[PDB]
């Protein structure tokens, strides 16, 4: 019954909030993006809305560092990630000022659903309409992560989300390897990225971004059409 | 606060069974509610902003009525939609403008500016008791190791840069016009700018224009102040252009 | 000439359209389901 | 309205549909009870004892007088009922959140010398679910052919639709309403066309106009609706009409009597200076 | 009915809150705890809900947590929700431990955290939380200890309970299995994995289903510890043999 | 019928630009009793008619005390009535000791006005329910001002608020032009012929049901009750 | 039609519009004409001041009020409303000169005044204002200037305007003016002409003519008009009526 | 209509949430208290037994101090808050006056607390209702009761909770002064009281004396069952 | 039951049923109130129940001094013969349970006095549409199994939309007041029926009832196909209240 699903205070009679749905919902109309672990690295590959020529290529990215092992990849609604992407920095910089280390992946996780949490309890706001994913490496050992809008953080090894990420899931379930490496990891990206793009892919309508034990590096376009032109 | 309406579409903070915000959609038709249309031109050392002026009265005093204004000496403004958050954003750009200058040390960049406007219009999307603003800026300005830089930024909180940019009613047309042109070439003088900018206007409203009817501000790298173009200076580039 | 309904007598700050509060009206009625008390003045004193 | 910040709240509907569109043993007992509580009971008061049979099945009736509200029971009661014999017949009994208890009352009188003519005397309210139910034990089912009803009520002039403002309106004034069977012609001009009569004086009137019975009514828009001199003095010239030229007899003691009463009235609550 | 729903500061005609009846049976649809008091140790078993082919396994455990040197707790119910309260149970733990310098008793845990979980559904305009709790400990008052939590704030101690999906068979087995004072761990372990077993109606049981966490006192400390798969295949094979000669 | 939406709250405008809430309480000035203030070249005079729930019952009181040179009249409700006394008291009390002065009337109106304008534009709030009539004498001579439920105030010369006091408005404007000249007594007098077109023809005014209130050039504010009024009422007519 | 989006201030309709506003600046409409006209060396107001009841003085519930020294207003609508905007008009101009020590052009105060009437229409714990007015003045080294600002919040300088119930005759009756070429003693008649003509008597039984002007004759101070040019004008007003 | 919000006044003149709130009570165990010369005996029937629970934890007779009790029949995570509070009053009254709390001032104490909550929109009453005992400072037995809008009164013998008329009845009919004599007496009045409507004694009651100077006493099953056969006898 | 104006009652054998239904906006009242002023019906009877509100007031379609003094009560019945069509207007509002039994009451009424058809006007609410009919044409129909294949021909020729069903499928109409029991009785009873409505608001309806009419009119063909088409009744006026008070602006 529609009695229930205005206000996001409010228990369904099977005990069900429906708001939060509705906002997985906007979550899942989005850009696709993919991530996949492979043994020594992450890589992370994404869409962009702007595909036009009046667009410049300095002005605003969707792939973003959030310290020199840490970075991320969204899908949704991209005002709600430029406000969780600042406030991920700043925690970063205060654990490592009281630590003088830097921040495992997993602790930042923790405290970004935390911040995420509190707006799906309160009459008076609105959940945020995004989902993020997060990678990093820390003592030899990648790490891949995904938080939702509800504050649920999974730790995945091969994801897809955005529209048509039901497809993209099988498909990576379908060619997925757990001693696989960086150089064939980008390439399911590629191949997994491509079947759900429906216009010709070239190297200014997407975003590639891996992650190794040198650190968290965005591939410029010249390195992202080498290897575009590699799989043909 | 006297609650909220019920219903997926009276209110801000309640989404739609497919996940989306409508007040949001309705503030970005807002827009229209003016019926001008502005274009901006980036060139290679200068930026360009053309904008319609309608004077419908003859009682009005015309000297009163502009939409270009000036955020800092050296970035300039340009504004479509309703008038009072027009000025009211301007009036809030000008304060964050001063802020960063006194806590930084040095002018703020354009980019800096738009980002701290989207940051703030933000804010708006996700409480109950405000509203969105019927507006989108466009500005203009020169950095210092980069040549001419032009933002936009919209009701959603949703910021960009751009290399030649329109708002308003005719935007599809415009943005279709600057592309076709773009596409063929980019290099142009300051002459060039000014000539084409003010040609997409003509050319999809299909008006011939008359100097008292458009608005003019330049941005370039010999003189990187804002300023404003006269109605001599207007009459001839327009003459140029006829001929 | 049609008849609809009207609620103007459940909030304290609401005027009925004759300036009648009804939040007041209804409190004093609440009285009623009390015990009787009598009062009595008299130049001797007073009684209750 | 909302008890707390951005509370979700839904607008009133003027239609009534947002309570009925809703549609275990103990709550169809408690229904059941509910309903039994404010039945309408018609009773004499001599021996306390319902009527099986409705009143005006029981006797012949020629003319039946009706008066709502505090002033028309002060009006027939100083001017017509003052110079005769009147035996009460019956009386109602009703129970709702506006009439605890049954200054409420409605009693039923005849004329001794001429048992045709009847009166009514109703101060307490009958709600809209006990509307029908006092037609049917008053009147009955089938009708009589000869009968005459006056009706007579008063109203608040901030309800009178017209084009300038309500205070500059010269109350109180008399309006009237009559069915198609009613030959002759009211004392006052007839009410105008966007104005509409509800409650128990529509209900009598629809009786009638349905069943083919003469019938009138009178209506009072004054700005004072508690017990007034003005309000009761504003329906005087009723008494030249056929329905009660026959009944009145003596107007300087009616006057003296209305002034008696005036100063025993009921105390009013200290909300207004 | 539908005209008493809307929020939690609302009193049904016969003094009902049905928000808080809906907020718990929001815990029907989580996954199975079980917990069984024995003479030498405390048990908690949980079931596996994150079992897709593409997840990770990083962490220490899914949903056994660590509040204190001495005590354990298991969720059911919503993750975002459970997070606080374990967040908050440690914070509680330790303030007591600084006050004090003592280990702070469990059933004083247990009614610190219910208080808060029940001040939320007095004042309006908040939600209450959708998480139901399950503690194990030892103390030196009284011993291994067993309680329950309920997001209606209320709570109780027991010797054999279950929370989450299929409860009511889980419960009406234990009261017909479980003896009084002559439980070992040993026979605890055997009759949790039963009644999982039972309870379980998706497939056979496999190791990878089912974590299991055990407490108990060893010369003067508290050790809490999770089985492993070794472990756990050892117990279901017995268990599946013992059926075998059964029949 | 269309209008169920629009006349719940003083936040809301109705679609023919009207606040129907200001209307409705503008009508609760008429729930009292009439009232009558005038003034003269040197006087200035305020008569109020006094109910009584029984004859048990002493009669409420309409004309209250301000200051030595400033008093008030009442019609409307009464805790509003109240709420506005204490703040005239405490506005000349504060600019007697701040100035030792007396606050001159036109500045006390402006800030009755000021203060009852702010609930009328805000949520959660009501307008109040009262209508006042000021009798004053500053170095400008006497003053007769009213004030509105809608935060509305005039300077007049001579008037009447209550419930039927169109008589006595008719009254005052057919005999305005003879008020500046009178004295005390005559003046009390047109008073109390103005006020007595309120009541029904065939009741008269006596000593328990009439109010007093004078303030003059070297006389303060004084109230005459019971007893007092007797002198006043000597001279009457016999309800021409 | 935007029925169901028209109970806040912070609603938009399916087309981009806030109802609120509009029904705000319907509401100025409900008020008699106020007329403005700017001229070579001063500016000049008049305003049709109905009359009530005969029991009222002669100086009751006004219409033009003294901002300051050097401005004048004139309002039309809710008349609390007006005295609150004036209020906040001479509390503007009275922090100025305390903070900078010289009279307030009138163009940062109109930015001023306009902006706080704009803010009130954003929140839904208030309420719109429910009137327009206009503002006047002179200096020796500026000229006159003269302003409007409306319920939205929306300003604008003037060559002559109107704001009332009667605003499309009057602006009809002003645009066959050369007031750039003319003087304040010339403008006072044409200003009573039109607001005689303006004026419609079946169903407004009587009016009192209000003037006052601001400019070099009165060595930039904003004054109410003498009465014997008053008088005069009315007089000329009148004989151009037949 | 009228029983939505707290501060709405029906047009009879009634408050109907708090009336709602009341009803609760109505459906807890059911509680009974007798007032002795030397003497004060609580008695709470147990609703349901669970084999597979700990009878320690789901008591519901807790002691306020050395000389007050408290017996209450409702919303059980609400009654907790409420004894909380009424325990820190107690031990803060004795550190501005030496004198020990006295019952009637922890009842008021009590029904404020419990007033203040039926003021607002935005909380919502307490549904309990308690039954409090004990003894003064110069040794005057009292008893008192505690309802959700916040009145007190004091009794000889009460019963709350559900089944309530039928005890109360019963305690009418059978109180009187020479049955009252001993503690004996008293505490099996007070059994007899919980039998009419228990299902079978000794397994589902449960009860407190406290005597006079001196600390609360939780009778045993032993001692239930040896007066639930004398009483038999 | 229907009581005659007359002496005896007309018949109805072959004709249309036009009636209201006292949903959200009164916006077919309306529509009933410019239908019978329009096509200049006259009275025959009235419908006497005890499920209706009282109300009394003269005559709300006067157009000269002769007529304009003639009662009307809360429900009457009017027909035109030509053109085979009679009409029932409510001004009232039901009472707390008198709804289902004047459902079956005028159910049994149409029955047994022999009409062939039954069309009804009504609303719903406009704030409980998801994405799918926000984007969607405001008017939606309903028919009965029972109908004439004719009709169902037409209506597809007329390319009109369909009001979508729920699943508890069941037809759920928020607002509408007696219309879904309406038709799930004559669905027991087969009797053929349509049901017409709009997405409407609480506020001015005027412009929602002309728009229904027209919406009907593609239909029915009342007037010939396309300011002046439909007769305003002289009662549609002083809808928002009386004049304002003197001294307020």
């Amino acid at each position: 019954e529609r009695g229930y699903s205005f206000s996001l205070t409010t228990f369904s009679p099977s005990g069900k909030l429906v708001q939060i749905e509705y906002a997985l919902a906007a979550v899942a109309g989005g850009a696709p993006s993919v991530g996949i672990k492979a043994a020594n690295g992450v890589v992370l590959a994404t869409e962009k809305k702007q595909k036009s020529i009046l667009y410049d290529e300095r002005s605003v990215h969707k792939v973003e560092p959030i310290t020199k092992h840490i970075g991320l990849v969204y899908s949704g609604m991209g005002p709600d990630y430029r406000v969780l992407v600042h406030r991920a920095r700043k925690l970063a910089q205060q654990y490592y000022l009281v630590y003088q280390e830097p921040i495992p992946t997993a602790q930042l996780v923790q405290r970004v659903a935390s911040v995420m949490q509190e707006y799906t309890q309160s009459g008076g706001v609105r959940p945020f309409g995004v989902s993020l994913l997060i990678c990093g490496w820390n003592e030899g050992r990648p790490y891949l992560f995904q938080s939702d809008p509800s504050g649920a953080y999974f730790a995945w090894k091969a994801t897809a989300m955005g529209k048509n990420y039901v497809n993209g899931k099988t498909f990576l379930e379908k060619r997925y390897n757990e001693d696989l490496e960086l150089e064939d990891a980008i390439h399911t990206a590629i191949l997994t990225l491509k079947e759900s793009f429906e216009g010709q892919m070239t190297e200014d309508n997407i975003e590639v971004g891996i992650c190794n034990e040198a650190g968290f590096r965005r591939l410029t376009p010249t390195e992202v059409k080498d290897y575009l032109a590699a799989i043909a | 606060s006297r609650g909220s309406s019920a219903g997926f579409d009276r209110h801000i903070t309640i989404f739609s069974p497919e996940g989306r915000l409508y007040q949001v959609e309705y503030a970005f038709k807002a827009i229209n509610q003016g019926g001008l249309t502005s274009v901006a031109v980036r060139g290679k050392d200068c930026a360009v902003i053309v904008t319609q002026k309608k004077v419908p009265d003859k009682l009005l005093d015309s000297s009163t009525v502009t939409h270009l204004f000036k955020i800092t000496e050296n970035i300039g403004c340009v504004m479509t939609g309703m008038t009072a958050d027009s000025r009211s954003q301007v009036q809030r750009a000008r304060y964050e403008a001063a802020n960063w200058k006194y806590k930084y040390g040095y002018e703020i960049p354009v980019d800096m500016l738009c980002k701290r406007i989207a940051d703030i219009s933000q804010v708006y999307t996700q409480n109950a008791e405000m509203r969105p603003l019927g507006c989108c800026m466009i500005l203009i300005g020169i950095d210092e190791e980069q040549g001419p830089q032009v933002y936009k930024c919209d009701p959603a909180g949703y910021y960009c840069g751009f290399k030649a940019t329109a708002a308003g009613v005719k935007q599809t047309e415009s943005t279709s016009f600057l592309e076709k042109k773009v596409k063929k070439k980019f290099d142009w003088t300051f002459e060039q700018t000014v000539e084409t900018a003010i040609t997409c206007l003509s050319t999809v409203l299909s008006i011939d224009f008359k100097p008292s009817e458009i608005e003019v501000g330049v941005v370039t790298v010999e003189n990187p102040k804002f300023r404003i173009l006269t109605e001599a200076e207007i009459d001839a580039h327009l003459v140029a252009l006829a001929e | 000439m049609f008849l609809t309904r009207s609620e103007y007598d459940r909030g304290v700050n609401t005027f009925s359209p004759e300036g009648r509060l009804f939040q007041v009206e209804y409190a004093i009625e609440a009285i009623k389901l009390g015990s009787t008390a009598i009062g009595i003045q008299t130049s001797e004193g007073v009684c209750l | 309205a909302a008890t707390f910040f951005g509370e979700v709240v839904k607008a009133p509907c003027r239609a009534g549909t947002e309570d009925e569109e809703e549609e275990t043993p103990e709550d169809r007992e408690v229904r059941l009870q509910l309903a039994r509580k404010r039945e309408v009971r018609l009773l004499r008061r001599q021996t306390k004892t319902s009527l099986e049979v409705s009143l005006l099945e029981k006797y012949p009736c020629s003319k039946f007088i009706i008066a709502i509200g505090n002033n028309a029971v002060a009006f027939l009661s100083s001017f017509v009922m003052n110079s005769g014999v009147w035996e009460e017949v019956g009386c109602a009994k009703l129970w709702n959140e506006w009439c605890r208890t049954t200054e409420a009352f409605c009693v039923f009188y005849h004329l001794k010398s001429n048992p045709s003519v009847f009166l009514c005397q109703c101060s307490c309210y009958v709600a809209e679910d006990q509307q029908y139910q006092w037609l049917e034990k008053v009147f009955g089912s089938c009708p009589r052919k000869n009968m005459q009803i006056t009706i007579l009520t008063c109203r608040h002039v901030t309800d009178y639709k017209t084009s300038e403002s309500t205070g500059s309106l010269p109350s109180p004034f008399l309006r009237a309403l009559k069915t198609q069977n009613f030959k002759d012609s009211a004392c006052c001009p007839l009410l105008e066309q966007p104005n509409i009569v509800h409650d128990l004086p529509a209900a009598v009137l629809s009786y009638c106009q349905v069943w083919k019975i003469p019938a009138i009514l009178y209506l009072c828009y004054t700005d004072v609706m508690k017990l007034d001199l003005i309000t009761v003095e504003a329906f005087k010239p009723i008494l030249s009409t056929r329905s009660l030229k026959g009944l009145v007899k003596n107007i300087p003691q009616s006057t003296e009597i209305l002034k008696k009463l005036m100063t025993t009235n009921e105390i009013q609550s200290n909300i207004y200076t | 009915s539908r005209r008493y729903d809307s929020r939690t500061t609302i009193f049904s005609p016969e003094g009902r809150l049905y928000q808080v009846e809906y907020a718990m049976e929001a815990i029907g649809h989580a996954g199975t705890c079980l917990g069984i008091l024995a003479n030498d140790g405390v048990l908690l078993a949980a079931e596996r809900r994150n079992i897709h082919k593409l997840l990770d396994e990083v962490f220490f455990s899914e949903k056994i947590y660590k509040l204190n040197e001495d005590m354990a707790c298991s969720v059911a119910g919503i993750t975002s929700d459970a997070n606080v309260l374990t967040n908050e149970l440690r914070l509680i733990a330790q303030r007591y431990l600084l006050q004090y310098q003592e280990p702070i008793p469990c059933e004083q845990l247990v009614t610190a955290l219910c208080d808060i979980k029940q001040a939320y559904t007095q004042f309006g305009g908040k939600r209450p939380f959708g998480v139901s709790l399950l503690y194990i400990g030892w103390d030196k008052h009284y011993g291994f200890q067993l309680y329950q939590s309920d997001p209606s704030g209320n709570y109780g101690g027991w010797k054999a309970t279950c929370i989450g999906n299929n409860s009511a068979a889980a419960v009406s087995m234990l009261k017909q299995d479980y003896k009084e004072g002559e439980m070992t761990l040993k026979s605890a372990l055997a009759l949790a994995i039963k009644v999982l077993n039972k309870t379980m109606d998706v497939s056979k049981l496999s190791a990878e289903k089912v974590e299991i966490a055990t407490l108990t006192r060893e010369n003067g400390k508290t050790v809490i510890r999770v089985l492993k798969q070794k472990e756990v295949e050892q117990l279901i094979k017995k268990h599946e043999e013992e059926e075998a000669k059964a029949e | 019928m269309f209008r169920n939406q629009y006349d719940n709250d003083v936040t809301v405008w109705s679609p023919q630009g009207r606040i129907h809430q200001i209307e409705y309480a503008m009508e609760a000035v008429k729930q009292g009793s009439a009232t009558v203030g005038l003034k003269s070249k040197t006087h200035a005079v305020l008569v109020a008619l006094k109910r009584a729930q029984s004859e048990l019952a002493a009669h409420q009181k309409k004309i209250l005390h301000v200051d030595n040179h400033i008093g008030i009249s009442i019609a409307g409700l009464t805790a509003d009535a109240r709420l506005l006394c204490n703040f005239m008291r405490q506005e000349c009390l504060d600019s007697r000791f701040v100035f030792d002065r007396p606050l001159p009337v036109s500045r006390l109106v402006s800030l009755i006005g000021s203060k009852t304008q702010i609930p009328t534009q805000r949520y959660g709030r009501r307008p109040y329910g009262v209508g006042l009539l000021i009798a004053g004498y500053d170095d400008m001579g006497p003053h007769i001002f009213q004030t509105c439920p809608s935060a509305n105030y005039f300077d007049c010369r001579a008037m009447s608020i209550g419930a039927r006091s169109q008589s006595a408005r008719t009254y005052l404007e057919r005999h305005m032009s003879e008020f500046m000249e009178c004295n005390l007594n005559e003046l009390v007098k047109h008073g109390l012929r103005a006020l007595r077109e309120t009541l029904p023809a065939e009741q008269d005014l006596t000593t328990k049901n009439v109010s007093i209130g004078i303030v003059g050039k070297d006389l303060e504010f004084t109230i005459y009750d019971d007893d007092d009024v007797s002198p006043f009422l000597e001279g009457l007519e016999e309800r021409p | 039609i935007g029925t169901g989006y028209d109970l806040s201030a912070s609603t938009f309709s399916p087309d981009g519009r806030v109802f609120q506003v509009e029904y705000a600046m319907k509401a100025v409409e409900n008020s008699s004409t106020a007329i403005g006209i700017r001229c070579k060396d001063g500016v000049v107001f008049g305003v049709e001041k109905l009359v009530l009841s005969k029991l009222y003085e002669e100086g009751s519930n006004k219409r033009l009020f003294n901002v300051d020294r050097h401005v004048g207003m004139a309002v039309a609508g809710l008349l609390a409303d007006a005295r609150s905007l004036a209020d906040i008009a001479r509390e503007e101009a009275s922090n100025f000169r305390s903070n900078f020590g010289y009279n307030i052009p009138l163009k940062h105060l109109a930015d001023r005044v306009a902006m706080y009437v704009h803010a009130y229409t954003l929140y839904s714990a208030v309420r719109p204002f429910g009137c327009s007015f206009m503002l006047g003045s002179y200096s020796v080294n500026d000229g006159a200037q003269l302003y409007m600002i409306d319920p939205s919040g929306v300003s604008y300088g003037y060559w002559g305007c109107a704001i009332g119930k009667a605003r499309q005759a009057a602006k009809t009756e002003i645009e066959k003016l050369q007031m750039k070429e003319m003087t304040c003693r010339d403008i006072v008649k044409e200003v009573a002409k039109i607001i005689y003509i303006v004026h419609d008597e079946v169903k407004d039984k009587a009016f009192e003519l209000e003037l006052s002007w601001v400019g070099e004759l009165t060595n930039g101070r904003h004054e109410i008009v003498p009465k014997d040019i008053r008088e005069e004008a009315e007089k000329y007003a009148k004989e151009s009526l037949k | 209509s009228y029983d939505r919000a707290i501060t709405v006044f029906s047009p009879d003149g009634h408050l109907f949430q708090v009336e709602y709130a009341q009803e609760a009570v109505k459906k807890g165990s059911t509680a009974v208290g007798v007032r002795g010369r030397d003497i004060v005996v609580l008695g709470v029937e147990k609703k349901s037994v669970a084999k597979l629970q700990d009878e320690r934890t789901v008591r519901k007779i807790c002691a306020l101090d050395d000389n007050v009790c408290m017996a209450f029949a409702g919303l059980t995570a609400d009654a907790r808050i409420v004894i909380n509070r009424a325990r820190v009053e107690c031990q803060s009254h004795r550190l501005t006056v030496e004198d020990p709390v006295t019952v009637e001032y922890i009842t008021r104490y009590i029904a404020s607390l419990k007033q203040r909550y039926t003021q607002s929109n935005g909380r919502r009453p307490f549904g309990i209702s308690a039954l409090i005992v004990g003894f003064d400072f110069d040794g005057t037995p009292r008893l008192y009761q505690t309802d959700p809008s916040g009145t007190y009164h004091a009794w000889k013998a009460n019963a709350i909770g559900r089944g309530a008329k039928s005890v109360r009845e019963f305690l009418e009919k059978n109180y009187t002064d020479e049955a009252i004599e001993t503690d004996d007496l008293t505490i099996k009045l007070v059994i007899k009281a919980l039998l009419e409507v228990v299902q079978s004694g000794g397994k589902n009651i449960e009860l407190a004396v406290m005597r006079r100077d001196q600390s609360l006493k939780i009778l045993n099953p032993e001692e239930i069952e040896k007066y639930v056969a004398e009483i038999e006898k | 039951m229907f009581v005659p104006c007359g002496e005896s009652a007309p018949d109805l054998a072959g004709f249309t049923l036009l009636m209201p239904a006292v949903s959200v906006g009164n916006v077919g009242q309306l529509a009933m109130d410019l239908i019978i002023s329009t096509l200049n019906m006259s009275k025959i009877g009235y419908f006497y129940t005890d499920c209706l509100v009282p109300m009394v007031g003269n005559n709300p379609y006067a157009t000269t001094e002769g007529n304009s003094t003639e009662l009307s009560i809360n429900a009457e019945v009017y027909s035109l013969p030509s053109r085979k069509l009679v009409a029932l207007q409510l001004r009232s509002i039901f009472i707390k349970y008198k709804s289902k039994p004047f459902c079956e009451k005028l159910l049994s009424w149409v029955k047994s006095s022999g009409c062939a058809r039954v069309i009804v006007l009504s609303s719903s609410h406009s704030y409980q549409r998801n994405d799918l009919q926000l984007r969607s044409t405001p008017f939606r129909y309903l028919l009965t199994p029972s109908m004439q294949k004719s009709v169902q021909n037409k209506i597809k020729s007329l390319n009109w939309e369909e009001m979508e069903k729920s699943r508890c499928f069941c037809i759920r109409i928020p607002g509408g007041g007696i219309t879904k029991t309406l038709y799930d009785e004559s669905c027991s009873k087969e009797i053929q029926m349509a049901v017409l409505l709009k997405f409407v608001s609480e506020g001015d309806n005027i412009p929602d009832a002309l728009g229904l009419v027209e919406y009907l009119n593609e239909w029915l063909q009342i007037l010939k196909p396309l300011a002046s088409r439909w007769k305003i009744p002289s009662s549609w006026r002083l809808l928002f209240g009386s004049g304002l008070p003197p001294a307020l602006f």
